[PDB]
């Protein structure tokens, strides 16, 4: 029974550790109807404590809806698209906001010290635990595995948040930094509110450590700290023990335990199918190369209008399993990381940057077939922009060089929207063709627009930047460069020069 | 070569000489044709041409891992050489054309040839037409014929009349070689046919709702592949279709991309014994009157991606001994009263290590399942419930098979 | 039984006890000869600088093995090398030393086929069992034989080594030459376990009860009660994480304590045999022993809490009376029986205690069955199967093209190319797992030396890492994350050349050889000439052990001839290789 005798044991560590009985004792020194606080800076660590008023009986079921897009949210880096709001306990909420003021300085204060490698504690008795709780929830707008993040202790609190809050904190890093002490006599209300973090409950004769959230609502649902604490202090010493929690709580623990560890296997293994796939991906690109079309364009007409059986084959199993994966993968590192120097160690990152620089092309035909506009600003899904953004964070730290004498065939191009560029010049210029009453001053902005573009086109054809298929006959690309070249006339560039001497014929040989 | 085959397969090769040159052609098109013109074995005709192909008399090559189970020849491609089809076509000119057996037709630009006004004595032929077929048709007598093959490239077709004159017809396929599908019309002719038992088409833009109209009194078998259904309508309760329909058995449907709902029709065959729609990759579910098919053995429904579900009223098929869903990915859970299903024998379900088993899939004996290993941690917790289980596992080798179809 | 178990017999205890009690007089050592025995004994001391080394910064005394002095002692794989105390070493280097006269005296027992034995009371036989591990690197690595086998045998020694140092023995299967003996209340085999800083003031005194010779000092109630109290609570700490990582269970909230908490890094080493005054028990499982370091010295009943702190300075000078009456007391070895229930209560644990070892066992079970498990996988017919196309198959039609199948690969024009991908992903897949499962440390400490596992890894990084080489160098992956051998390397292959190297030995590895021609080329040769002198000066060396073949490199279509025809002629006049 591994979860059981963990329990016992961490809760059995952390007593003998000692932050329950230096936190208690300055909570009882700042102790013995607004709100306070005190700072310590000694030398083990960084201490912060909250006093705040007694607890209101008859507001203790309000709450304050948040959005993302609402200005006055003060917690705006832990909504998401899967949880676009949540809610928090009113009054708890109050006192932060109306301390904000001079807590700003103590944040600048709490960061640099947590930055120089010292722990920081923020601890508070009932109401002023969950006031802490948001001073911390507050801190953590800034997480890597490499960093610190500070830990919150709080003795006997009421909950303030939702399920949809505690769905967005659920497996998170931002759990393991909140420890409430709970004597299991005490009965809580989770209609609405729920617990998120870990939790200590302590009994009579010993302690225990619960990290589920399932087990808190099955124990707590419906004191005076210095006694529990003495209590647990005496009961260390113990000659005889039992088993506080029941054996049906242990058997879910168990289970889910076991369910989570296999789910992390899996992805692990499923990784080389993967790769299977881009192989099957690989040899179809190949092909779609050789008969002069390109695969991007290929793909589509085949959307359009579906012929061919290998083409279906590669859409409906071997794109869509793809994409599938990499969404999970980055779902799930962005709320528990890997190897705690860089999430994403090493294979992960480095074949999801091959993974989208092969097949977001494919995402942009689906997106400008199917009738939209603007793909970069406001049609790309976030796991594309997370694995663009956690590949360049790295690749600024390895050496590497770059022959200028080389074969590009094989080169994936570095921009994965340029096919959007492509798609949104295509637009611009069929609506100059086709519109008729039009201003001037819109007529000045579309040429601006064509500029642009042209200006984006020479300076990745010249840095070596993208691969030779966007000059097979019957790309896209092609048919910009014509009905540019109709719109355009006699006015000569440098990519006018390239592309009318026929120079295009030999890049990357 | 030709004359040191034995007789039957001297005739099994002049078959080959009817279709076009370096057409890639599925192995069921012509098993289904030999098994009407020659009423042998599927098996044995499947036997009959491995046999050909040991002699290097025509390529056979499968798509994927399907086994040769009963009369499923829909993924293997049969390819010949230019020689060895003209070499078959060069046995076959000797008698003359209005008396030919074998006779292969030609027609380009609606220059019909001037000695179809004569009365023509094959059984067996074959019409190709070019982009320019204008769908003008001349007036011939061909009352000899048992098979028919149409070879199309037209954006849109007609069915020629003079197809009610073929009173001894057996088989028909339609294939479309254009780039856009083919508009089918004048169909209801083929209504005064008294022996027509095996239709198979191909890449042809059609209505489906026609066939209960249509009065098929006499059809065996119906078989679609990559066809396009245009607006599924239901409204036409008007004709009975198990009284228009009497003698249907299987219906294949293959790779019909914009079949989102299958149609009405269909459960009111009660004289079906199989069933397929295989990658079918929009339809997501069936209808609930699938339990109106009492008599249902097979059902195949491999390779549909976006298949959610199985409808409950599975529990409504008795007669179901064969079940296969390899590869359906998007398959989360089967049906509750699966177990009430006393026949049932075997499944396939490879790819299908996604889909939750319920539990009274113990209440079934002597099955056999097929499977990947990640699947059988599904079905080895349950082993000991089980009186006679047995669960084979193959592995699935990797080939460039399917980039002959592209 | 005993004697079945641990090699040695009554006798043997009897005249180590009595060498090490006359060791307490002369200086530094002590030698012993009977017949075809010779027994080395050490002096033990009871000062403080000799257990924590006031020059020592670090809280716990310890410092890092050299990987020149003890080869063997370090995790061959990773590379990471053991940690032992610095006083125990320094103790050991003084001996050592030519001034001595102690290397002599060994050499002399050696060449005349005797059996060498190694033993000393409490500082003493920490001394012991480092002589040993001197011992097994200098002579019986160099040639195995029964003749050399030594004897460690210990009393009431301190922790000597950390978790590697235990690691290191086990790959090794030197483990069962040491044997420690262990009362139970003993409170030495526990002093380490503290952090120096919460026992700095109180440690002088209670050392000074504990020397035998110096025995006119007097006790003092609260100073030893203090000892023990910090000892055992440092002791509580440490036992306590070692049950909560057993299984990494839930490992965030304890490494968000872990910023908080200061562990010993001291774990046991070798056989441990607990002794009660009715039965002696002999334990293997070094986790479990670790446990049983804690819950065999808590009290039976309350009122026992006072005498405890006595009794345990008591019972470190009771191993005479252990030695001189171990016939008549019942033995029983712990990790093979299976009624530890009454067993375990008569050492005096409780339930939960009893319930943690239990738990050590079982994790070691677990390790075998994954054991079991993987050389099923690797015997089987699919594996060699894809192990044997690459040989059989793909390398002989890629010959007989006439360029080999690294640029045969590297072009991938055919199917037999996209085959020999798959087929390299998937063995890359299940080498992955394997090595996943040796870094958790899921696998028992002497896999890494296992002769089938060094074969197989050894033909298949042979085989495979060229091809590996291709796809990386095929589709410009080394102008997105640099060269090869820098970040792109997997740490399958790592670890296989490591294993091979360290199995034998008692441009760096032959199977990268690809690498370094495609590094190499395509640049001036004036920037180059030593990497290309140093690169075809290991070619003959590695043509002979097999690791390059030598009928590819030299094809004409290969990328490496090639490149070395295009050299200068006053070159290609005066290279080792020139008649190819």
């Amino acid at each position: 029974s591994s979860s059981s005798l963990k329990g016992s044991a961490l809760g059995k560590l952390v007593v003998t550790s000692g932050l329950l009985h230096s936190s208690w004792s300055k909570i009882l020194e700042i102790h013995n109807s607004g709100l306070e606080f005190q700072i310590h800076r000694e030398e083990k660590f960084t201490l912060v404590v909250f006093s705040a008023p007694p607890i209101c009986r008859s507001s203790s079921s309000d709450s304050t809806l948040l959005h993302v897009k609402d200005k006055e949210n003060p917690f705006p880096f832990l909504c998401s698209e899967n949880n676009p709001s949540f809610s928090l306990h009113t009054p708890a909420f109050n006192l932060f906001t109306s301390a904000s003021t001079s807590l700003t300085y103590l944040k600048s204060e709490l960061l640099q010290t947590l930055k120089s490698e010292k722990p920081v504690i923020i601890t508070g008795a009932a109401l002023g635990g969950s006031v802490a709780s948001l001073y911390t929830l507050w801190l953590l707008e800034t997480i890597e595995p490499t960093l610190k993040r500070p830990l919150c202790i709080t003795f006997g609190s009421p909950l303030i948040g939702d399920a949809s809050l505690q769905q967005i904190l659920e497996n998170s890093v931002r759990n393991s930094c909140f420890l409430h002490v709970v004597s299991a006599q005490t009965r809580i209300k989770m209609d609405f509110f729920k617990p998120f973090g870990t939790f200590l409950i302590c009994f009579d004769s010993g302690c225990v450590c619960i990290e589920d959230h399932v087990a808190v609502t099955e124990l707590l649902n419906g004191v005076d700290y210095s006694q529990v604490l003495n209590r647990l202090d005496q009961s260390m010493l113990s000659l005889a023990d039992s088993r506080l929690i029941p054996e049906d709580v242990i058997k879910g623990i168990e289970k889910r335990a076991e369910m989570k560890n296999l789910r992390f296997d899996m992805m692990f293994k499923k990784l080389n199918d993967m790769k299977i796939s881009m192989a099957y991906i690989e040899w179809y690109k190949k092909k779609c190369k050789e008969v002069k079309i390109g695969y991007y364009d290929r793909f589509k007409t085949q959307l359009a209008f579906p012929s061919k059986e290998f083409d279906i084959n590669i859409k409906n199993h071997h794109k869509s399993e793809l994409n599938r994966f990499w969404k999970s993968v980055v779902e799930e590192v962005e709320r528990r990381p890997q190897s705690d120097a860089s999430i994403l160690k090493r294979r992960f990152l480095f074949s999801g940057n091959n993974y989208r620089r092969m097949i977001e092309p494919l995402d942009i035909a689906e997106y400008y077939l199917e009738g939209r506009k603007e793909y970069r600003t406001t049609g790309r899904s976030h796991h594309y922009v997370m694995l663009e953004k956690w590949f360049g964070m790295e690749s600024i730290l390895i050496e590497k060089e770059r022959c200028k004498k080389r074969d590009l065939s094989d080169l994936l191009t570095f921009d994965s929207c340029f096919w959007a560029e492509v798609e949104d010049s295509l637009i611009v210029i069929n609506q100059l063709n086709t519109t008729v009453g039009m201003r001037d001053d819109v007529r000045e902005v579309l040429t601006r627009k064509l500029v642009e573009f042209e200006g984006y086109v020479w300076e990745i054809i010249t840095k070596r930047e993208v691969s030779p298929e966007i000059f097979l006959e019957e790309s896209s690309f092609m048919k910009w460069w014509k009905e540019y070249k109709k719109i355009k006339g006699f006015n000569s560039s440098y990519l006018t020069e390239f592309m009318n001497t026929r120079k295009y014929e030999s890049y990357g040989k | 070569s030709f004359d040191a085959l034995d007789p039957n397969l001297k005739e099994c090769f002049l078959d080959m000489g009817s279709f076009l040159e370096d057409q890639k052609i599925r192995a069921s098109v012509i098993i289904d044709m030999w098994v009407e013109l020659y009423g042998k074995g599927s098996s044995i005709l499947y036997m009959y041409l491995e046999d050909l192909a040991s002699q290097n008399l025509l390529k056979l090559v499968p798509l994927g891992t399907n086994e040769h189970e009963d009369g499923f020849y829909n993924d293997f491609l049969v390819t010949q050489h230019d020689i060895l089809r003209e070499l078959a076509i060069c046995q076959s000119e000797f008698k003359e054309n209005l008396e030919r057996k074998r006779l292969n037709l030609e027609i380009l630009e609606n220059t019909f040839p001037d000695w179809c006004l004569n009365t023509i004595n094959a059984s067996l032929l074959s019409i190709s037409t070019d982009d320019l077929f204008s769908s003008k048709w001349l007036e011939m007598d061909c009352p000899n014929v048992e098979a028919l093959v149409l070879n199309l490239s037209s954006s849109d077709y007609a069915l020629p009349s003079f197809i009610s004159g073929m009173k001894k017809l057996k088989v028909l396929t339609i294939t479309n070689h254009g780039f856009y599908p083919a508009r089918l019309s004048n169909f209801s002719c083929l209504s005064s046919l008294p022996n027509l038992k095996r239709i198979r088409l191909e890449k042809v833009s059609i209505t489906l709702l026609d066939i209960p109209q249509l009065q098929l009194s006499s059809l065996k078998k119906l078989s679609l592949v990559m066809c396009s259904f245009g607006e599924v309508f239901y409204d036409t309760e008007d004709i009975v279709v198990s009284n228009a329909l009497s003698k249907l058995q299987e219906i294949d449907i293959d790779y019909c991309y914009d079949l989102d709902e299958l149609p009405y029709w269909i459960s009111e065959i009660v004289s079906l014994k199989t069933l397929s729609i295989t990658n079918c990759n929009k339809l997501s579910q069936l209808p609930e009157a699938i339990g109106n098919l009492s008599r249902l053995e097979v059902l195949r429904l491999c390779s549909s991606m976006n298949l959610s579900e199985l409808p409950e009223a599975t529990e409504g098929l008795s007669n179901l001994r064969f079940l296969d869903i390899s590869h359906c990915l998007g398959l989360r859970k089967l049906p509750q009263e699966i177990g009430k299903l006393q026949n049932l024998k075997k499944i396939s379900m490879r790819k299908c290590s996604g889909c939750e088993l319920p539990e009274s899939v113990t209440n079934l004996e002597n099955l056999e399942v097929k499977c990947d290993e990640e699947t059988g941690l599904l079905w080895e917790r349950l082993k000991p419930k089980m009186r006679n289980l047995r669960v084979q596992e193959e592995e699935i080798e990797h080939n460039l098979n399917l980039l002959q179809m592209f | 039984a005993f004697e079945a178990l641990t090699g040695i017999n009554g006798d043997l205890i009897t005249r180590s006890w009595s060498a090490s009690k006359q060791a307490y007089l002369t200086e530094r050592y002590h030698k012993e000869e009977a017949g075809a025995v010779v027994i080395f004994a050490f002096q033990p001391s009871f000062s403080e600088k000799d257990f924590f080394d006031p020059d020592n910064k670090s809280s716990f005394g310890e410092i890092k093995l050299n990987r020149v002095q003890f080869p063997c002692m370090r995790k061959i794989g990773k590379g990471d090398v053991a940690t032992v105390n610095e006083a125990f070493l320094k103790n050991l280097e003084a001996i050592i030393d030519p001034r001595t006269s102690f290397q002599a005296s060994v050499e002399m027992a050696v060449r005349s086929r005797k059996q060498i034995v190694f033993t000393g009371h409490s500082s003493g036989g920490a001394t012991a069992i480092l002589a040993t591990v001197w011992y097994l690197e200098k002579y019986f690595i160099r040639n195995p034989n029964v003749y050399l086998e030594p004897r460690c045998v210990t009393f009431g020694a301190p922790l000597v080594g950390d978790s590697i140092f235990s690691h290191a023995l086990g790959r090794e299967k030197w483990s069962r030459f040491f044997v420690n003996f262990v009362s139970r209340f003993d409170i030495v085999p526990r002093i380490m376990l503290a952090r120096k800083a919460s026992v700095e003031e109180t440690l002088p005194h209670v050392l000074a009860q504990l020397d035998p010779r110096k025995s006119s000092v007097q006790e003092s109630e609260q100073r030893i009660t203090e000892f023990y109290t910090r000892v055992m609570r440092d002791t509580s700490t440490v036992a306590n994480q070692a049950v909560c990582e057993l299984t990494g269970s839930a490992e965030a909230f304890l490494e968000t304590l872990s910023s908080f908490l200061e562990l010993s890094p001291y774990r046991p080493a070798g056989t441990f045999v607990f002794s009660t005054e009715k039965r002696l028990v002999a334990v293997n499982n070094s986790d479990a022993i670790l446990q049983m370091l804690f819950y065999t010295s808590q009290a039976s009943d309350e009122q026992e809490w006072s005498l405890i702190p006595f009794r345990s300075i008591r019972d470190h000078h009771s191993y005479e009376e252990l030695v001189q009456s171990m016939g008549k007391k019942l033995f029983n070895h712990l990790d093979g029986e299976n009624s530890i229930e009454s067993t375990l209560n008569d050492l005096g644990v409780s339930t939960r205690g009893r319930q943690y070892v239990q738990a050590a066992l079982e994790e070691e079970k677990k390790r075998v069955e994954n054991q079991k498990k993987i050389i099923q996988v690797i015997e089987q017919e699919r594996f060699l199967k894809k192990l044997a196309w690459i040989e059989d198959e793909y390398k002989p039609k890629c010959q007989a093209h006439k360029n080999g199948y690294y640029d045969s690969f590297k072009v991938s024009n055919e199917e037999n190319d996209f085959k020999a991908n798959v087929k390299r992903a998937e063995l890359a897949g299940v080498f992955d797992e394997v090595l996943g499962l040796m870094k958790k440390c899921q696998l028992p400490d002497e896999f890494e030396g296992d002769i089938d596992w060094i074969k197989l890894a050894t033909r298949y990084r042979r085989l495979v890492e060229p091809l590996d080489i291709a796809n990386y160098h095929r589709h410009l992956k080394n102008e997105d994350t640099g060269p090869y051998m820098k970040r792109g390397r997997p740490t399958r292959y790592i670890y296989a050349q490591r294993g091979y190297e360290h199995y034998i030995l008692k441009s760096e590895c032959g199977s990268c050889f690809w690498a370094e021609v495609e590094e190499l080329k395509g640049k001036p040769y004036e920037e180059v000439e030593v990497r290309v002198k140093t690169l075809e000066g290991m070619l003959g060396e590695w043509i002979t052990d097999g690791e390059v073949d030598d009928k590819e490199i030299f094809l004409e279509g290969s990328t490496f001839r090639k490149w070395w025809i295009t050299l200068p002629k006053n070159h290609k006049s005066h290279s080792p290789l020139r008649d190819y």
